[PDB]
């Protein structure tokens, strides 16, 4: 009775404010990622590997506010956070406030497996991941003109 | 915010959550996403949970652990636990959003109190279902 | 780590926790002390808790909120909840330390599974008790 | 009925290796802080103000691993964490990874009361606190010979 569920964010998704073409891109991205998870589960992949891979794909997808496509802070920066938890061991790994790691969920998993810690933040989390061969990236890689126009709209609001 | 929960063929539960936070966030602000029991929780004895919404309220209510505690100690089903957290407790604290949850019996729930939640689910070897809006 | 919990004359509960963390932690390591429901929790309907010890296990076990949930949903007394968390569940995951707790009826508990816990308590207008060792 | 408990850390404390002169230092520190809290409670002060003040005094006390007397990281630095929660409103404030704030619990209370947020980390937490008039300190003020020796002992393998 193996099964997967995914989400890409809850909020004020208004029908009168969306285009059909946008809705179709979301449906396609969600269906492509959930099918990858189903196929891994069917092949006997661990629940930990499955959630790790699905979140990695949701990070990579610029439509969703995680990894590439992250929202901007007040200062036009990106600060990313992630967690993974293994229900079999109750082990967990998390990062918060990271700017120079392409895939937070993979860093979170590295904290779980290769540290005696559960949570790492900021430059300390980054240095820990870089020492174990994760690539250092520019936070400009996350930036999208859609989320930038959302930052301007939020500033006009107040 | 994005996330995933799964039950594998060996009966194991896992959850993962990732976010860029909120548009125009104060630098250094941390939401529920990386906090065990707030935005992400898994326990083979109970449930896997990944949350999305107003991070502050999900922390204050420990929403992801609250589902597990409601089932494990309260004897609530997944559906009843999800109802109580997402449609009663979080709105009462000014909280809006949703979560995805699978229990150790393979039940799945995608509750949300908002207009929309980008979401999908499927059983190993069945056809997937995707959703944006209510219904 | 240090901590305080209090019940005031108006029946309000509160908790606070502060720490340097664990000697020789990796820079950037966060333990249970700043995580709501792990190292610090207060709710007027249940309990105020502040924890000390092997932070990682207090996060994985959501030790502070678990006291509250075992009482609220499980019907356990403060004494039973403290026994269950500090003397059974924390040691099962490799955790050691303790916590201080006051419930909404003004019961107080200072459980620890270590050799010692620097601690003190007293009711308003009364003689305080101090402790380092067991008993 | 009004009551306070405090703690200053749980761990391996053997009577065998501890001087009575040393034990009375901890007992006197713990007694003075719990009595300050007891007197605030009887005088009608909030549970929230009582736990804030007790933890501020425990931070100030160099015997306890918070504030002055904090442990060292692997790199001979201090990174401090604090949380405060109000059981009346379920509001909370927390800071993690701060090095330039004297009293993390006061910073945590500032997040609770002067932000819409629950948790702030690192230089972001520090900038938020400075913007509200909290003073900037050098982390060297937290450093003690005792915690420095425990770091050297930890790095033995
Ligand atoms: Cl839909
Ligand atoms: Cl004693
Ligand atoms: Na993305
Ligand atoms: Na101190
Ligand atoms: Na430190």
């Amino acid at each position: 009775k193996a099964v997967i569920a995914i989400h890409g964010g809850a909020g004020a998704i208004s029908r009168a404010q969306m285009s059909l073409q946008q809705e179709l891109r979301y449906i396609e991205a969600l269906s492509a990622i959930v099918e990858t998870g189903q196929k891994m589960l069917e092949a006997g992949e661990s629940a930990l590997d499955v959630v790790t891979e699905a979140v990695r794909l949701l990070e990579e997808c610029p439509l969703f506010n995680a990894g590439i496509g992250a929202v901007f802070t007040r200062d036009e920066t990106h600060e990313l956070d992630a967690c993974v938890m293994d229900g079999n061991t109750l082990k967990a790994g998390a990062v918060a406030g990271v700017s120079h790691l392409r895939n937070p969920v993979l860093a979170a998993r590295l904290v779980m497996e290769q540290s005696p810690h559960v949570m790492m933040i900021g430059e300390g989390a980054e240095n820990f991941a870089f020492a174990r061969g994760m690539e250092r990236v520019s936070p400009e890689i996350f930036s999208t003109s859609l989320r930038y126009e959302q930052l301007l709209a939020a500033r006009k609001e107040g | 915010t994005v996330g995933a929960v799964a039950l594998d063929l060996d009966g194991n539960l896992a959850a993962a959550t990732s976010t860029g936070g909120t548009t125009n966030k104060l630098p250094g602000r941390v939401g529920d996403s990386p906090l065990v029991g707030a935005g992400c929780y898994a326990n083979n004895a109970s449930v896997a949970v990944s949350c999305t919404g107003t991070g502050e309220v999900f922390i204050r209510a420990l929403a992801a652990y609250d589902i597990a505690a409601l089932m494990d100690y309260g004897g609530l089903s997944l559906a009843e636990a999800c109802e109580r957290v997402v449609m009663e407790k979080l709105p009462a604290l000014g909280g809006s959003g949703g979560l995805i949850a699978i229990d150790h019996e393979g039940n799945v729930a995608l509750p949300f109190n908002t207009e929309g939640m980008y979401r999908a689910w499927g059983y190993a070897g069945d056809t997937p279902t995707t959703g944006i809006y209510r219904e």
